This record gives C-alpha cells, structure tokens and sequence, in this order.
C-alpha cells in the first residue's frame, strides 16, 4: 500500500536491452514491499533540449 | 527550466557566435548564469 | 592578536556583528577587515564604527560592461575572421548533440588580446577566464555613514588624504598584538630538581 517505488530505466545507448528487461523483474523482495512499477526508454541521441 | 529551454531554442534558431548572461532582478543572486553556462555550453562556444 | 579578517554572507554579517558588540571587543585596539558585500545591505546597520572595507569601483554600471562586452566581442571576431578550416555554429538543440571544432580555437583567440581604449580602463583576461588589474574604492565606516578614504589601482594602494578612524576613536593606529605575561610552565616529577 505504501509503493514509493518510482523508479524509471533509460538507456542512451541500446546496449543489451532485452537483458536488461529479462532480469528486471527476475527476483522478489517482499521484505520491502514497493511494488516495483518501472519503466524504460530507448536512445535519442540525447542532446540538450531533448534530454 | 524554461531559460534552459529558451536557450537551446535560441541557439537552435540563432546559431549564436557568443552569449552574454546577466543577473536577475529577484535577488537569489546565486541561479543567474545556472542555465546559460551547461544548457549553452555543450558546444563550447563562449559565454559572458 | 588583534586584527580580524571577516568573509560571510550580509545577513549572517548582521548576526556576527551583534554578536561581536555584545561583548566588550570592537573597540580600542582591535581593527577589522571585511570584503564588499558584508558591508552593504543591512550588514551596515549593525556595523559598529572603525569598519574598513572594500568597494569596486565599477561594478553596478551595465552599460559600460556592455559596452566593453560588445567591443571585446567585435574585436575577437574581427581578429579571428582571418583564420582557416572553420566550421558554421551547430544548427538546433533539439536533434543535434555534438561539439564544434572551432569553438575551443576561439578560446586561444579570445583572452590573449588586448582592448585598448575603454570606458571602463583596459579590458584584459588572466589565464582563467577572469577579469584583472581592477581598481577598489577603500572604505571606512565615519559616523554612522560611508565616507571614501583610499583607492586601490591593481597594483600599488593608494591613500587619499582623509584620516580613517579605527573602532572607539583613539585615531593612532593600533599595534595589532599584544602579549601575555601569564604563561603557563609544566613539570614533572624529578628527585633533585
């Protein structure tokens, strides 16, 4: 009920991204409960203004 | 933000050769050349 | 020791001057020192008397800056418009992240030139980026209101003429030390000594 738990991946490069998600809900931590809502992103040639 | 944002706005519309930055007139006299030194800065063109 | 040199910010200066004249210290033999801006504000208010300072000369006048800004620009783009291999300024900060080639050659260019005449006296750069030989208007603390009494050229100080006066009266200049005659000898246990 207390999530606290946004948190959010972003990748710029694009490196081993299906890894990344493969692992990324893999393990339980319901000694902290967060309910780990997450998110991703994929590269943009991150300038500036776009960042 | 929104003079981080201005800034890449300009220059993206100006191409500037160099930027001058100024104080603001709301006291806080330690967030005038925030924006403009890293948002202007990324290609190393001189600031003021 | 005597003298105390002061760096803080003005509202703090405020607190630490009140403190200071609650007890019986700013006075009689004790100059102090401070900077610009914990002399200003309301950091002047709670001053106490035999307060020298420090002042730019030029250092609230826009237009002169911009003037000399805009000069020392023109100058360097004037200079720099007779070199080779150059690159257009990057076009969009929006799907562009890059670094231009020309941008750190105009650097070499830009502080290793000279201004000449300006309004605002000769325009130079040290090797930072900042701006040097500045002349400072020396102050002291006269009766409740600033009065100007030495100026500073870059260099060499300069006094004016006017007497400054140093914490409760007593117009000669104090020695700035003293020493204690109460020194505190230590021992340990010996048979014939």
């Amino acid at each position: 009920s207390p999530p606290s738990i946004g948190i959010a991946v972003i990748l710029v490069g694009t490196s081993d991204e299906v890894a990344i998600k493969d692992a990324h809900e893999k393990d339980d931590f319901h000694h902290l409960s967060v309910v780990p809502r997450v998110e991703l992103v994929a590269m943009n040639e991150t300038d500036p203004k776009s960042i | 933000i929104q003079m981080a944002l201005s800034v890449c706005e300009d220059l993206i519309s100006s191409q500037v050769y160099a930027i001058l930055v100024s104080h603001p007139p709301t006291p806080n006299d330690h967030f005038t050349p925030t924006p403009v030194s890293y948002t202007a800065g990324f290609y190393r063109i001189p600031v003021l | 020791a005597r003298v105390i040199i002061l760096s803080a910010s003005e509202d703090d200066a405020a607190t630490v001057y009140r403190a200071a004249a609650m007890l019986n210290m700013t006075g009689s033999g004790y100059v102090w020192l401070v900077g610009e801006r914990e002399i200003s504000g309301n950091a002047l208010r709670y001053a106490p008397d035999g307060i020298l300072g420090l002042q730019l000369i030029n250092g609230k006048n826009e237009s002169a800056h911009i003037s000399d800004a805009v000069g020392v620009v023109a100058q360097a783009v004037h200079e720099l418009l007779e070199k080779e291999n150059i690159t257009d300024p990057p076009r969009g900060c929006v799907g562009n992240t890059n670094i231009w080639k020309t941008g750190p050659l105009f650097k070499r260019v830009l502080m290793s030139s000279k201004y000449a005449d300006g309004v605002t006296g000769r325009v130079e750069f040290n090797e930072d980026g900042d701006r040097k030989f500045a002349n400072y208007s020396i102050m002291n603390l006269q009766n409740r209101k600033l009065v100007q009494v030495g100026i500073y050229n870059g260099t060499h100080v300069i006094p004016n003429d006017r007497k400054i006066i140093w914490p409760g009266g007593e117009t000669e200049k104090p020695r700035g030390y003293q020493m204690s005659t109460r020194l505190k000898i230590v021992t340990i246990h010996q048979e014939p000594f």
